[PDB]
């Protein structure tokens, strides 16, 4: 394990002292008893001493066990009897939460292994083993403070607090209070809102999201002394727990009665403050499938402040109140929580170390922490900037945990050959062949030793990581999924986005500056990480860098979404999507759009062809492009915030799907270039309404379908092929050559770029097939495929 | 009481180990079976003062194995019969 | 009787004496038998894999954060395989620090069904689960 107490670790050497003093070379369980013992009035030692164990009276009979002597110090160690007692103690300090194992559990892991020596110098000496085990619990367990005693108060508190719940108040007053940090300057806000007797209940909003709840122990601070009025003094907190509720219940008419119930004691009304966390539920209110409908006796109850409460909800809920406007509105009264700045992420991430430092990676390090708040506002870039956060965190607080036992140095081989030896050993004694068994029982245990001794050299991987988090990892985590791997990923967007778009050099470097401007973790999430147009006509490298954009921005190639503006316009999609006219923006508003976002709100949201689209569909979009937000979908609030709008173009067309080619001259091909790269730029304004537009953080050109282009698509659709064949366990690449000859078969005037698919088929995958078949080359092998001196040729490599 | 078990020792190793420790007064045969070495202690004259003793240095480095004998008899194999112990200390000892 | 009595007790490779813990009651028995268990008597499954799929699962499994790890694929990929991957190594023993003593409990929809009436009576079942799900 590691991390342990003291009288733990001391009980155990002494077993080993005792080994050599009573002449039982290895410690069994008599000597670590002994070990407990010898630990003299620890909580171990001083429970065996209430039983009638003294240290003396224990390493005698062990003694007597084993007998004296058969000593000569050969190899004292312990023996599987004596690992059992200690596997056993340390889930019976994990049992008490103790992330540490002192004297108390290690006799009651002692126990535990009831049978074995331990257990007979026990039952020997007068003293049954759970009587034992008894006495070291009841002594003390796991080591905590925080605590004071003395108080009491009350009568009238009697029917509430019973059912339902636990107050709030007094847990601060048992020394048991955490702060918790906010979100500090909303508290002072409620009590305005709260000590009222006429819209008495404070109503929350942020994002879940928030750490909601950190800003409730401040309440009940407060509620103690002074700032509440003078005749509002007395006040007590007590939290509607729907822990509580759901206990005990098994239907919805039960659920009702126990929401009767907490309402009938709530005569302590207009001094009694009741906390909802989750408030919506309730109320039932708004939907196509509404929740339960507490709203009856919570209406009037919230009006007449019987109902003194303090409401919890997010970004979307709000709308589902409002609406029961005045007796929820009447109560309600609104007030600032977050969308959460930065700063406040890092102080949670901070908090929780210790904690995933059990997962023992975290703690530390500090810029990995860090990494995860400035790398979540833009990166992962999936949730609210503290959910997000820590999930970077701990994944690479355990990603670098799994790659911490891999090996020994690289003496994974001496384990390899451990096993090895057991088997060559045992079929031998099996025929017996005794000594041709045990040489190789000999060169076992003797390899044994290594193994382990190596292997526990491979606590400098434990050293490694049981305090960091690693910059780098968290960041790699972050790009895993979908500091260091991030922000080089984010600083060397452009690199990785060149890679995967070929040609089209004028967008790439236009999205890469306007993602790594905001990418930097120095933009708030309010508004996408890039808004974008991508200009040019369908096939001229567009959609592409929006893939090339998930890969670099997001780390990862996952998360886009693609919405079709044709569709929203009905003559595109009126008859392949189901529908009527009066229909199709009300699914992508109502529906589509903002749903899909809902999912993975890092997304590059793709809405394509925007000029196919009538302009008005623009101003809608236009919200998700400055806001970073849409509401729709029954009130639900999308973040764009940390998507990438792309909205894709009708544009140029006509030279910007030309090829090169001579069509005067060797410099026709030299005429489609220089044309392609002016032929997008002035082609954008007349694909769409300026409206749209101007929200847009870069505006991307992307240029034709050169000659030259045709090479390229040959080099996109083998590239789909071969990796789709991965999954069997195909290695495969394709050589520039064997992409030529492909080319042979698709270089067709009267059929364009289209055949290279099938000619693909019939030379890569047909190929692959013909010689995987024949045995020629294999599954895991890499396969290199290429084109000698005009015919193609399958060659095998590992 | 008790005066045969079948013991499992972790290992083959285990028993070696207990061999080399006094473990007189055992006539024992040694079986592998199931990979795992059930060690066959059949004492011949012991007291219960004598067991207790006996029975616990075995036990250190074995659990009293659930397999029954006429299992290890059976279905298992021999490893070292004889006085298995006597018998891995003359070829397993350095 | 006699002969019954003296079937004879075939182990597979089987150790035993004691338990730790006294916590662990009310949860583990409802409700279910664990994958732990039957690994810790040398009853374990081979299991065929799917095997690069189970170390992924570690990184997400040892966070306290995305806790979750979710597995996605065909039904019928013997998905199930994958979990008994998991049981054995976090006994024995590559894992984190306190993934060697985590615990692998299924939660088995039979069970759940067995004694229900209802579907609230499903949900009761539920929530005792999340009631003692403080492990």
């Amino acid at each position: 394990f590691g991390r342990f107490t003291e009288r733990a670790q001391k009980v155990l050497a002494l077993a080993q002292e005792e080994a050599l003093r009573l002449g039982h070379n290895n410690i069994g369980t008599e000597h670590i008893l002994l070990g407990l013992v010898r630990e003299g009035e620890g909580i171990a030692a001083k429970a065996l001493q209430a039983l009638g164990l003294g240290s003396e009276k224990i390493q005698k009979e062990v003694e007597s066990l084993i007998g004296r002597g058969q000593e000569m110090s050969q190899t004292i160690h312990y023996t599987p009897r004596a690992k059992k007692v200690i596997e056993l103690s340390m889930d019976e300090a994990r049992k008490l939460g103790h992330s540490y194992v002192g004297t108390e559990h290690i006799l009651l892991g002692l126990i535990r292994e009831g049978e074995g020596v331990a257990a007979r110098v026990l039952n020997n000496l007068g003293v049954s083993l759970n009587k034992a085990r008894q006495q070291v619990l009841q002594l003390l367990g796991s080591n905590e403070t925080g605590s004071s005693a003395a108080g009491t108060n009350s009568n009238a508190n009697t029917p509430t607090l019973d059912s339902l719940a636990r107050d709030l108040t007094a847990i601060a007053k048992e020394d048991s209070l955490d702060p918790v940090i906010g979100r500090s300057k909303e508290i002072q806000r409620v009590i305005e809102v709260l000590s009222r007797r006429t819209k008495n209940n404070p109503v929350l909003i942020g994002e879940p999201g928030v750490g909601k709840t950190a800003i409730a122990e401040g309440l009940a601070q407060q509620i103690i002394n002074n700032e509440v009025p003078e005749i509002l003094r007395d006040k007590r907190v007590m939290t509607l727990d729907m822990g509580t509720v759901v206990a005990g219940t098994k239907y919805r008419g039960e659920f009702e009665d126990r929401l009767k119930k907490v309402m009938d004691e709530i005569r302590q009304a207009g001094n009694i403050i009741l906390f909802i966390d989750a408030l919506h539920t309730l109320i039932g209110a708004g939907g196509a499938e509404g929740a339960i409908d507490a709203s009856n006796i919570l209406k009037p109850s919230l009006a007449r402040g019987e109902l003194q409460c303090i409401g919890a909800t997010t970004l979307d809920e709000y709308r589902k109140y409002i609406e029961k406007d005045a007796a929820l509105e009447r109560r309600f009264q609104p007030i600032q929580v977050d969308q959460p700045s930065v700063d406040e992420s890092i102080q949670i991430l901070q908090g929780l170390r210790d904690r995933y430092e059990a997962h023992h990676r975290v703690s530390i390090t500090d810029d990995a922490i860090e990494a995860a708040v400035k790398l979540s506002d833009r990166y992962i870039s999936d949730r609210f900037l503290p959910d997000k956060a820590i999930d970077l965190i701990d994944e690479a607080g355990s990603k670098v945990r799994l790659r911490s036992f891999t090996t020994p140095p690289n003496l994974k081989e001496l384990e390899q050959k451990l096993d090895e030896v057991r088997k060559e050993k045992d079929a031998a004694v099996q025929s017996q062949e005794f000594e041709k068994a045990a040489s190789l029982r000999d060169t076992e245990q003797r390899l044994r030793e290594q193994v382990e001794d190596t292997k526990k050299s491979w606590k400098e991987k434990q050293g490694q990581e049981n305090s960091e988090v690693t910059v780098d990892d968290i960041a790699m985590v972050v790009s895993s999924w979908t500091a260091q791997t991030e922000t080089d990923k984010l600083l060397n967007m452009e690199n990785i986005l060149h890679s995967r778009v070929i040609g089209q050099d004028e967008a790439v470097v236009a999205v890469a500056k306007a993602v790594r401007r905001a990418r930097a973790g120095l933009k708030d999430p309010k508004r996408p990480i890039g808004s974008f147009i991508f200009l040019g006509p369908t096939g001229v490298g567009k959609t592409e860098l929006a893939r090339a954009l998930a890969e670099s921005i997001f780390g990862d190639e996952e998360s886009m979404i693609r919405i079709d503006m044709s569709e929203y316009m009905e003559k595109h999609s009126t008859s392949r999507l189901v529908g009527s006219p009066p229909g199709y923006v009300g699914y992508d508003e109502g529906g589509q759009l903002t749903e899909k976002v809902r999912r993975k709100p890092y997304s590059v949201v793709l809405l394509d062809e925007i000029e196919k689209a009538h302009p008005d569909v623009f101003n809608i979009l236009l919200q998700v492009l400055e806001d970073g937000r849409l509401t729709d979908s029954k009130g639900r609030t999308v973040d764009f915030r940390n998507t990438i709008l792309i909205m894709t173009s009708n544009v140029g067309a006509s030279e910007l799907k030309r090829n090169k080619y001579v069509g005067f001259n060797v410099q026709d091909e030299t005429q489609n270039h220089k044309d392609m790269k002016d032929k997008v730029m002035g082609e954008l304004k007349r694909a769409f309404r300026p409206e749209f537009i101007n929200r847009i953080d870069e505006i991307i050109v992307f240029h034709s379908l050169e000659k030259k282009h045709l090479t390229e698509i040959v080099s996109l659709m083998s590239d789909q092929l071969t990796k789709r064949l991965k999954e069997q366990d195909l290695s495969i690449e394709l050589t520039d050559a064997a992409k030529a000859k492909v080319a042979e078969e698709g270089v067709d005037l009267e059929y364009g770029a289209r055949p290279l698919r099938r000619a693909i088929q019939k030379h890569v995958e047909d190929r692959l097939s013909e010689e995987l078949l024949r045995g020629n080359i294999h599954k895991g092998q890499h396969i290199v495929l290429d084109v000698e001196d005009g015919e193609f040729v399958v060659k095998t490599t590992a | 009481q008790k005066l045969q078990f079948v013991l499992r020792f972790g290992d083959f190793e285990d028993v070696i180990s207990l061999s080399k420790l006094n473990v007189n007064g055992s006539k024992t045969t040694l079986y592998s079976f199931e990979n795992r070495y059930y060690l066959y202690v059949d004492f011949c004259n012991m007291t219960d003062e004598e067991v207790e003793n006996q029975l616990s240095i075995l036990l250190e480095y074995a659990t009293e194995s659930s397999i029954s004998i006429h299992r290890l008899e059976e279905y298992g194999k021999l490893i070292i019969s004889e006085h298995a112990l006597e018998t891995i200390k003359k070829h397993f000892a350095s």
